[PDB]
């Protein structure tokens, strides 16, 4: 009965509850950046180029 | 078309099953992430991984297993390692508080709030399958949640499904080498539940496995990872006839119709050969005639039982590799000639033999040396009556003066249920003595 | 110091150096965790993955 | 023990090439 | 999950508590500023057992400091790692117990414990799933014994199914520094046996022997003795915070150690302990650790384990090691020394393996053994009490605060009752 | 499909087995690591399926000293690693230690390994066992192994090549005590036994080999040649072949009388072997020369019962029979009256092999001779006198008693040697 | 495998051991810090017989050093090769025996023996398979002759199946350093004859004679005497550590050398010993080695071997050499000196060959002989003892610590019985 949304929470490094889903979401936030670097659509490079 | 669902309950089952699911991935060529290494090219023989895995529709393969436990540390190890991408996240059911070597906690207090979630998952797993052969359960009886939740699962599955065959690979405590101090109590209680709810039970105590690694593999300081690899090979050999063609294929249903004379007697112990390391396995030819002789060596039995003290009811042999059917037949004739092995009077023929074409698979970083031939033994003998007798004697020593009882009484269990478990083992001993006598 | 052999909050114990033949003798006589032991064949000419049978 | 024994025992290799058993003239 | 909350009381308990948190923080890599600076991810997986998260991501221990005199709390807060404690968790009196169990349990302790019950209630309801409480206190001082034991009864009355653990330092006749020690020690044991789920006894005499003989250090101090106890304290919950071959929580220890409800007093010890000049001559192996484990001189208690028979024993190993060597070693000692083990229970030693050793050590072992030799401490303490109580010496202080001589007779009878039933299993045969 | 199993027990057996197996490997062309560089070897070796060959030998000891010498020597890869059985505590020249106290925990492994080796064989001819008799574990384990193998197998012939003490040159001081005891056990359990007294081989190494400081290595090379010449009829082609079963049918008049002694010829160094022709006429005369005997016994002091000659090389059957008649007509060699024909001769074509680094020369023709004669009764009489002298005052008896040996077993062993002496005395007389 | 633990007690024993361990370490290639720096592989195969392995790769001897006065061990710890020994193995009192056998065996030895028993038990339990014990001590001093024999008795009680070695330095009246020697010498030999399996008597007068005449060196000292004794000790057991043609251990030596249980007092010697001025002139061959072996002046004992008949003898040859030469030289000696050898036993000489010679030499020999001439020392010691005992001189000094004249009478009677039954075999004929 691992119960989630348990009031005060730690970072996803600790394994108190609902850590795996937050970790996967954080990895996906990294995931979309790699794709946005594969295709030259980064805002950062446009700043440098201009 | 032929599927088996594996249930891992308790720490003993998880760790033993952890080594098993590493072996099956290697034997079928599936990477730990789940994807097949080479796309979808036309080189794949379907209905080979269908026994253990399930196709996701596009790409990876999902194993047919559920991990059940009441304590988080062992499960979180899997969810953190490299096998995080293999298992289904909602098939790793974990609790909050451990059973702590108490049978009453895992069967009356905490097991009631977890069994509903486990059975719900099993229903989804079985619905995807269409030719379900049976179930496999792994658990160490000498523990709290292993015996508590293990007993509850078999009781619920026996009514929910009915006639599906169930196989239990349990780990009974060794005669004198043991970890806990109160495990004889909850081992007796667990025995009663699985006696009337399982069709095949396999003896897998730990002391015998220690001896094998000391003598054959020449390992003097083995850890639990070494042992779990040995059991993993036995499971692979037993199931190898469901996914690889051979001369004499034998299914799961035609095991327990050939090893079970009477419904009560279904306790048998296993053996495997050749188990020899890569530094002296390379002097010998490992002929079929000599590997089958090592199988009947009483020191190679993976249960601490002496088969010379009892008659043999029936034996099951499963060869894999490049064995020749005549060579097996010649070896069997020599065995019956030997005087040290005696069968029961009312069983003239007692050998069931199967042959498979796929040789055993070696795991990198392991200890075994991969070879052409291997034989796995599943033998039912009357000598197994001694292991329950010594367990009963240990129980009588402590229950005489009511030691550790108050821990069980305070969690809902009645005082008398210790008594009823006693006659069940006592009745079982009488049956084994009754069967063994000649006409 | 009695309860800390390593981790002396900026020391690290050492990296000792002694004779090689002692290391070879130790590895030949040590009883390692996990892997069984060396038995002394190690001809280094045998083909890996050749399987007798 | 688990991390050093089971988790990192396997590599990308050992999965690459996996193949198992398939289904007078005189005169 | 299964986190525990710490409460320390009295001067002796506070010094024990102060050093214990220094050991835990370095084990998990926590700086005195409350910021994590560890190395491995294992150091952070199970930090919720002892620590709480606050704004800014810093960690504060869930410990309650409870006492009658602000003098001792000013010192512990001024020490290193003292800034981790929550400033609102400091609750103290203003008068002082005066080594009077009546003062600490009836007059001043009762009126103050209302406030500290609120903060401990707040900590217990905030956690995801409570595992149990742990208490550090002494049985010689008034505030440690009196108000320390009353807090146990109130907590047990409200949390019945949890686990109560106490690290109790009982007074020894050799190193005795309070004249009224036998009085308040007897009253504490009567209250402690009824409610405490697990109790461990520590002797200042035994700790002095360990430092002078084994460690061979010339000048032991109270900082040294507190260090030895703290290392053993973390060993009990070591496997609750790191993965291992055989995980074992506090409840599992309780099931496997207490055969009968009234027999829950233990003696603990630590291994290895080697001198500074002799640590390059020993070899750290499992056979070496077990020989020092069962050594009588290594016990943190003045009781001689060879004067009785072990009921149950437990050994917790830390480090990477083979399971077979551990199992074969436990069997050998039990067969070679069968005379010192009770015979109506087979294999009365439990073994656990954890894969993370203490910082700086490749191998370490914590020993918790239940032996019948503990009766010697209760016998000698009762001997001091009965001689001092016959002449009604120092009794007007206790009778001057509403507590009558009837309670003293009840405590003396109960303490002797414990010994009589505790000894009869030594001669019990099957 | 004919095999033979060799058992090496004790330091003497192991140190003679090293030399004999070096000679066998050299003769069959097998490298020390077991590989054959690019079917007759089946008598001694067994194929592993692809490549190397594993000998049919098991090594036994209680001291890990000489075994560890083999396990790290140049032959470390040849033998099967787990048939070099080693103990922990030495017998230490005590017969009771190797038969009642510390041999019972180790004899189980040897029996299992012997059973495993025999199950692989199909045409097992018999067993060869080498053991030093004047020692503790050699006599102690040697008796136990023979006793167990008797009831375990039955009709399989057993050949023993033992080393009894010399008349006056020996190392141990208590060796008369245990030499008598082991003879009692092996008399009723061994089918053929050979006498290999050390002092005789020392003299042979002198006169023939021109060696002034011989060592145990030189002696062990002589015995290996005898074994090879004896067993070459099984694994090489010849005009007249003789089996192991065709030894105990021609040399043993009565079941008790099977203690015999051997000889070899020609034995000579290369520095002077090439000044003479070494014809078959004289090499067969030298084999009967008393000074060339391999046991310190005098054959002129008694009759002959049966003599076996095994020729190897390029001998001609006509020449062999022409020399035999000369031996028959010689007047200083006397046969017993009830044995008119007394020779069984075998001929092989394979010339004797030479080991590099040795001392022997290589000749075109060699003869190895095994003879059963009544003169072997004197070695029992002289051995009995020493034991009687010591047992009169009961020296060293307390050492044997405290290891589980009954006091009365010493007397029983003494009595049966007297019976054997009386048997020889009564059979040597004419009708 | 088959390793032996070493115990040295008293000033004489400590001085002997300080050189013996240096000799062994130099033979095996061990520096004073315990770090191997050798060249040959055979120096490691059998190095566990004497040494243990610690972390870091250093080797430590399994030796125990005891005394009732700390002076000798404080001197030896600071000397060369003194850092090898483990400090935990040092045991010592604060009072001292003061040349009193009763004080060293009944009053202070009794209360000190517990720690030495504990450390000996730990060392003997550590080893895989024990072979035996070897002891170095003097019978003319208090602490040595008392505590050593007490330890021998207790070790024989605890391990009745193992072998035991003693290297005894017995007093000689020609050069006497104490006026009380006969009393404690008789008292020690009484207890020693019952327990010790192998005893090897040593005489300072014999060592002085050898050093003055054979070595022909100007100023001998205890260093040279200890060097000779240590060389003999290492030569005795070289075969247990190195391979050879014939292997022979302590059990084999005992079986071949003790005909009857009460005759186990040997005399030893070494060869070749020559004056340094003639080192380049000698010829080292087996005949010369055996001639110097059986030379009467070469014995390490004051007894004259040509005043009695040899029962048995043993020779342990070192270096590569032919066995036939050894056998013929033994036979030639036994035939040429047939008058000095007992008749009712045939071939009363044993040989053993090891192929590893001592460093710097091509051949070496250790001679051990059970000769019937050793009775002279016992006779003269008993004469001195009875002359001093008839007047009860210095007797209240022994009897004020629990002893009585009955014990002295029993010891004298046992010595006389040993002498009588020991010379009986010389007159015994077949
Ligand atoms: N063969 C084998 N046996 C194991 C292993 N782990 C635990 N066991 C056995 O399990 C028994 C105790 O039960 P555990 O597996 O430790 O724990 P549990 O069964 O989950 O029950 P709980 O302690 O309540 O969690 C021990 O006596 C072991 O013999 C393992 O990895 N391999
Ligand atoms: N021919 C020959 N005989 C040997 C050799 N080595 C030892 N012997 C004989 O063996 C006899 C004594 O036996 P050991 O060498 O001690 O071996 P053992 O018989 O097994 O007795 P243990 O010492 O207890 O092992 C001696 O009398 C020698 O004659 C050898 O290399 N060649
Ligand atoms: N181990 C240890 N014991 C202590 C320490 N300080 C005091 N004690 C013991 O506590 C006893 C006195 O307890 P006391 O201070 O009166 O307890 P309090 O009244 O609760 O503060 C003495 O006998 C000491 O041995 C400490 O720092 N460490
Ligand atoms: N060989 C030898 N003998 C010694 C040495 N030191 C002392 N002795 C002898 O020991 C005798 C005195 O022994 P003692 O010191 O009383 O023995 P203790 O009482 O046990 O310490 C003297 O006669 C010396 O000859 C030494 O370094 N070498
Ligand atoms: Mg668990
Ligand atoms: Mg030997």
């Amino acid at each position: 009965m691992h119960n989630y949304n348990v009031d005060r929470k730690y970072q996803y490094n600790c394994r108190i509850g609902n850590w795996s889903e937050e970790w996967e979401l954080d990895e996906y936030k990294m995931k979309e950046y790699l794709k946005n670097k594969e295709k030259q659509k980064l805002v950062s490079t446009d700043k440098e180029d201009r | 078309m032929r599927e088996v669902i594996s249930i891992h309950v308790g720490q003993g089952g998880i760790q033993v099953g952890n080594a098993c699911w590493e072996l099956f991935c290697l034997e079928h060529g599936i990477q730990p992430d789940g994807q097949m290494p080479s796309d979808r090219t036309i080189g794949g023989g379907d209905d080979a991984f269908n026994t253990f895995f399930s196709e996701t529709g596009a790409g990876k393969h999902v194993p047919r297993a559920v991990f059940l436990d009441l304590e988080p540390t062992v499960i979180d190890e899997v969810r953190t390692g490299t096998y995080r991408q293999l298992f289904h996240p909602e098939q790793l059911i974990s609790g909050k508080e451990d059973a702590a070597n108490n049978f009453a906690r895992g069967h009356y207090t905490i097991g009631k709030e977890i069994v509903d979630l486990c059975l719900d998952r099993i229903r989804k797993l079985a619905d995807n399958c269409t030719g379900l052969q049976g179930f496999l359960v792994f658990n160490s009886v000498g523990g709290g949640t292993g015996s508590g939740l293990g007993s509850l699962l078999l009781e619920r599955l026996s009514v929910d499904y009915g006639k599906k065959s169930k196989l239990g690979f349990t780990i009974y405590p060794s005669p004198q080498v043991s970890t806990a101090v109160v495990e004889p109590y909850n081992s007796i209680l667990s025995t009663h539940s699985l006696l009337e709810h399982t069709d095949v039970a396999v003896m897998l105590d730990n002391e015998a496995i220690y001896d094998i690694c000391r003598r054959n593999l020449d390992i003097e300081r083995p850890t639990y990872t070494n042992l779990n690899r040995l059991i993993a090979q036995v499971i692979s050999s037993l199931t190898a006839s469901l996914r690889f063609d051979g001369a004499l294929n034998v299914d799961i249903t035609e095991f327990q119709t050939n090893l079970v004379p009477y419904p009560r007697i279904h306790f048998m112990l296993s053996s495997y050969a050749p188990i020899i390391s890569a530094e002296k396995a390379y002097h010998e030819q490992l002929s079929v005639a000599e590997i089958t002789n090592s199988a009947f060596e009483p020191a190679n039995m993976m249960a601490k039982c002496d088969p010379r003290h009892g008659k043999y009811m029936a034996c099951s042999m499963m060869y894999r590799g490049d064995v020749v059917p005549k060579d097996v037949n010649a070896s069997i004739a020599t065995i019956k000639t030997k005087r040290t092995i005696q069968f029961v009077d009312w069983c003239p023929t007692g050998f069931k033999v199967g042959i498979n074409y796929q040789p055993p698979t070696v795991v990198p970083g392991g200890d075994l040396a991969k070879v052409m031939r291997a034989v796995c033994m599943i033998s039912n003998s009357t000598a197994i009556a001694e292991v329950f007798s010594r367990l009963d004697h240990k129980f009588d020593l402590m229950y005489a003066k009511r030691a550790f009882v108050h821990w069980y009484v305070g969690e809902g269990m009645e005082e008398g249920e210790f008594s009823e478990a006693r006659e069940d083992l006592a009745a079982l001993e009488k049956d084994y003595e009754e069967v063994g006598i000649e006409t | 110091y009695c309860l800390n052999q390593e981790a002396l909050q900026d020391q690290f114990p050492k990296t000792t150096i002694v004779q090689k033949k002692q290391e070879d003798f130790r590895n030949f006589k040590e009883d390692h965790l996990g892997l069984p032991k060396n038995l002394g064949q190690t001809n280094a000419k045998n083909n890996p993955d050749m399987v007798f049978g | 023990v688990y991390k050093v024994d089971v988790s990192n025992a396997v590599q990308p290799k050992d999965y690459q090439n996996h193949t198992h058993v398939k289904k007078p003239n005189n005169e | 999950m299964r986190e525990i909350v710490h409460i320390q009381g009295g001067q002796c308990g506070n010094q024990i508590g102060a050093k214990f948190w220094e050991v835990i923080s370095d084990e998990h890599g926590i700086d005195p500023t409350g910021t994590y600076h560890g190395d491995s991810d294992l150091q952070l997986e199970r930090i919720n057992v002892y620590y709480n998260e606050a704004t800014g991501g810093r960690y504060v221990p869930r410990a309650i400091l409870m006492d009658l005199e602000p003098g001792t709390m000013d010192s512990v807060r001024a020490g290193p790692f003292g800034q981790l404690f929550r400033p609102d968790n400091f609750v103290f009196g203003q008068t002082g117990a005066g080594n009077n169990w009546a003062k600490g349990h009836y007059t001043e302790g009762a009126e103050l414990i209302d406030s500290v019950l609120d903060v401990v209630r707040k900590e217990a309801e905030g956690c995801d799933c409570l595992q149990g409480f742990q208490i550090t206190h002494s049985l010689g001082g008034g505030t440690g014994s009196g108000m320390g034991t009353l807090l146990i009864s109130k907590v047990r009355e409200e949390y019945p199914d949890r686990i109560m653990e106490t690290f109790s330092v009982v007074p020894s006749p050799k190193v005795s520094d309070t004249v009224v020690e036998p009085y308040n020690a007897t009253l504490s044991v009567h209250q402690l046996v009824e409610n405490a789920d697990e109790c461990m006894v520590i002797d200042n005499e035994a700790l002095y022997d360990i430092c002078f003989r084994t460690l061979k250090l010339t000048t032991p101090t109270y900082g040294d003795l507190n260090h030895l106890v703290s290392a053993a304290m973390s060993g009990v919950t070591c496997c609750l915070r790191f993965p291992g071959q055989l995980n074992s929580d506090l409840r599992k220890l309780a099931v496997n150690l207490i055969p009968f409800p009234r027999l829950h007093f233990f003696m603990i010890g630590f291994a290895p302990l080697t001198s500074r000049g002799s640590q390059q001559y020993r070899a750290l192996t499992v056979p070496e650790l077990t020989q020092q484990m069962f050594d009588a001189k290594n016990m943190m208690c003045a009781a001689d384990p060879r004067h009785g028979r072990y009921l149950t024993a437990s050994a917790l190993f830390r480090g990477r090691m083979s399971t077979k060597e551990v199992d074969e070693q436990m069997l050998n000692v039990q067969n070679k020394n069968s005379s010192y083990f009770v015979e109506w229970i087979p294999n009365n030693i439990k073994s656990s393996i954890c894969d993370i050793p203490p910082k700086g050590l490749k191998m370490a072992v914590t020993f918790v053994g239940n032996s019948t030799a503990i009766q010697e401490m209760f016998k000698r303490v009762a001997e001091q009490f009965t001689a001092m109580f016959r002449r009604k010496a120092f009794l007007h202080w206790y009778t001057g605060e509403g507590m009558d001589e009837m309670e003293f007779t009840e405590a003396e009878s109960n303490m002797n009752d414990l010994v009589s039933e505790y000894q009869q299993y030594q001669d019990a045969t099957a």
